[PDB]
């Protein structure tokens, strides 16, 4: 009852140079977006760097 | 109905040529599994079929068995005699069941039950009575064209296939075709394809010599070998115990006449006829043809015979990629190297120098007397350690003292050269004295005697550190071989 | 994913007990049990020690009811004639 | 199998309303921090600390 579709990335297709495009599957009817959610607002502020 | 049975049994006993009996037993069979179908539990039914009615009884058999194992169709020996004192184990107990009813789902059980059965007697009995085609040339209409195989039809719902390596390189088969082969093997696969057929073999070609020559039919003529490379070329030898007979006459024919006709057959493969003769170098000079032979040097020991040919004859001899060699070795058994008279003269002439250079180094004797014992035919310290004393004792100058020091150094020569190449690698002297060490395996006892550690006493001189680069051998494994090694030499 | 992942770090031998059942308990047909209790079989354990020529010997036990006891037994992974050391147990004596 | 049974839809969910308020924290000396107060809703088949664990 707590087994669920533990998901990959399948690919990485980095596209040219300082850019990627990292696809994950399977994930369950709901999931994308909420992890897609939460690494979308984790990385757009709480990441610290200089500048 | 009742006399509609016999009718069908006489039917198919006198067209199938098959026992009543095993069409009946087969029929049983059929119904019982017909039956054991219509129920939804699995369970073990006789079926028996009067043989002047044709009425038919059906049971809930219970195969008398020891332990039961399956109690839905086997039963006890104790419980069968219960009901019947005269069963055994093997036997059937019977519970009066329903038969089922002859619908055409029967009927069609019955049919295939029946077909399979005619496969198993009617066929049978037909390849049985085709023991000559099974082995000599069957004819097949082509029925399938694949990639890896060639389906024929034999009729009498019989199959062969060809399979690919028993065609011949260049033949293009189109369903329709009639094709020849040699039926070489009958397996056991029934349905399908049991029978398979070549073209490319040599027995193809034997058989067809044997229905294109009356005098092989007859045994007046034998092919005693036959050498092939299939649709290109290929040799056979024969013999005749009739003198009045010319046996390549005779498989040639008239104007060549016969070998065409299986040429033409074999897709215009060249057949070249030789004598068979009981001398081997004979038979070699013949299975060369059309080469001619100047020498032939014959090594019995290496089981190769050197020829040697004309400068000019050397690429026939040879043949296009080796062909005429490679056939002549087939057809005789031997290997055959082909070289010129004066490559010859010189091989022998470095072989000659080779022992004389051998002898000179090992028995201790002048190159004299070296050139003496090759010219007297001895070529190898073995020859000279283990021939008779008589043979040597022929040769001109050896009395019975200089011979038997001459076996005593070839001997000693011969175990020296032993010893050296033992203690070099790990074959005796390493695989015994380096390897007494508990845990030393041959590859480890060659690596070490590969260092100049080939006995025993030397492992217990090394250290750790001289030992570190021997690959499979960790620190702690060359420590322990060492201490082991130690323990034998220093406190054994 | 790490700092995400940190940030979640603070919530995250008689047989067996089988040979001590009553023959009753196997399901058998209401003749096959009252010809087992008619012989004093009580116990799956003491079926299990008779063996198949000593059940026909049973009055009214056919080869029928031999076969069912037989298939019951076997559902069970337990076979006529097992010889069990110390059967019955001195817990069994007392009854 | 039999003819006897009687199948129902199968909702195996304990919660009903998930509302979450997130809210100024001022327990903590330093600011800019905040609290998160989740109000549930369960039909009372699950422990609310057993249902943010298994979350």
């Amino acid at each position: 009852v707590t087994e669920f579709l533990k998901p990959r990335l399948v690919d990485i297709e980095q596209v040219s140079s300082t850019h990627a495009k990292v696809t994950l599957e399977p994930l369950e009817r709901g999931f994308g977006h909420t992890l897609g959610n939460a690494l979308r607002r984790i990385l757009l502020s709480s990441m610290p760097g200089c500048a | 109905m009742n006399k509609e049975i016999l009718a069908v049994v006489e039917a198919v006993s006198n067209e199938k040529a098959l026992p009543r009996e095993k069409i009946f037993e087969a029929l049983e069979s059929a119904l019982a599994t017909a039956t054991k179908k219509k129920y939804e539990q699995e369970i073990d039914v006789r079926v028996q079929i009067d043989r002047k009615s044709g009425d038919f009884d059906t049971f809930r058999r219970w195969l008398v068995v020891d332990e039961v194992t399956q109690p839905t169709k086997e039963i006890t020996l104790e419980a069968a005699r219960y009901e019947d004192e005269s069963l055994n184990l093997g036997d059937y107990v019977e519970d009066q069941i329903e038969s089922v009813t002859f619908d055409r789902i029967t009927t069609q059980t019955a049919k295939q039950v029946i077909v399979q059965k005619v496969r198993e007697a009617e066929r049978a009995m037909v390849v049985d009575q085709f023991r000559e085609h099974e082995g000599e040339i069957i004819t097949g209409v082509v029925k399938k064209v694949n990639r890896d195989n060639i389906s024929l039809d034999l009729g009498n719902n019989a199959e062969a296939v060809i399979l690919r390596e028993d065609m011949l390189p260049r033949e293009n088969f189109r369903p329709g075709d009639r094709v020849r082969g040699v039926l070489y093997s009958v397996r056991p696969e029934a349905r399908g394809a049991q029978l398979f057929v070549t073209r490319s073999k040599p027995e193809m070609l034997i058989e067809l010599f044997r229905i294109e020559v009356p005098e092989i039919g007859e045994e007046v003529i034998e092919i005693k070998a036959a050498a092939r490379d299939p649709g290109s070329r290929a040799k056979i030898a024969v013999k005749t115990n009739d003198k009045r007979i010319d046996p390549v006459g005779a498989c040639v024919g008239m104007r060549g006449a016969r070998v065409q006709a299986v040429s033409t057959e074999l897709g215009g493969e060249r057949i070249d006829i030789v004598l068979w003769d009981d001398n081997p170098a004979q038979f070699v000079i013949n299975a060369m043809a059309p080469a001619d032979v100047a020498s032939i040097v014959v090594d019995e020991d290496k089981h190769t015979m050197d020829i040697a040919v004309e400068a000019g004859n050397l690429a026939q001899a040879i043949g296009r990629n080796g062909q005429n060699v490679r056939l002549a070795s087939q057809l005789s058994g031997w290997e055959l190297n082909v070289m010129t008279v004066d490559d010859l003269q010189a091989k022998h002439q470095a072989e000659a120098h080779a022992a004389i250079d051998t002898f000179t180094k090992y028995l201790d004797i002048d190159e004299d007397f070296a050139t003496v014992l090759v010219e007297e035919g001895f070529s190898t310290l073995e020859e000279l350690a283990y021939v008779p004393m008589k043979e040597l004792l022929e040769i001109e100058g050896l009395d019975e003292p200089t011979v038997e020091a001459l076996r005593e150094r070839a001997k000693n020569a011969l175990a020296t050269i032993a010893q050296a190449q033992e203690e070099s690698l790990g074959d005796n002297k390493p695989a015994d004295d380096l390897l007494n060490l508990e845990g030393v395996d041959r590859d480890l006892a060659f690596k070490l005697a590969a260092r100049g550690v080939c006995t025993l006493e030397d492992l217990a001189e090394q250290g750790i550190d001289d030992l570190a680069d021997i690959e499979g051998l960790t620190d702690e494994k060359a420590g322990a071989l060492i201490m082991a090694a130690r323990n034998i030499c220093w406190f054994g | 994913a790490t700092i995400l992942a940190e940030q979640l770090e603070a919530f995250v031998p008689e047989f067996d007990p089988i040979l001590l059942r009553p023959v009753d308990d196997l399901e058998l047909t209401v003749r096959s049990a009252n010809c087992l209790k008619a012989e004093a079989i009580h116990y799956i354990g003491d079926l299990v020690q008779r063996t198949e020529v000593e059940l026909l010997k049973t009055p009214n036990l056919g080869k029928k009811s031999l076969t069912e006891i037989k298939d019951v037994l076997a559902s069970r992974g337990l076979s006529l004639g097992m010889r069990l050391e110390n059967w019955p147990p001195a817990s069994i004596a007392d009854e | 199998r039999p003819i006897g049974r009687l199948l129902v839809d199968a909702c195996y969910s304990p919660v009903e309303r998930i509302a979450y308020n997130v809210e100024a924290a001022r327990v903590e000396q330093r600011t800019d921090l905040d609290k998160l107060v989740i109000e549930m809703e369960t039909n009372g088949t699950i422990d609310p600390e057993e249902a943010i664990r298994r979350a």
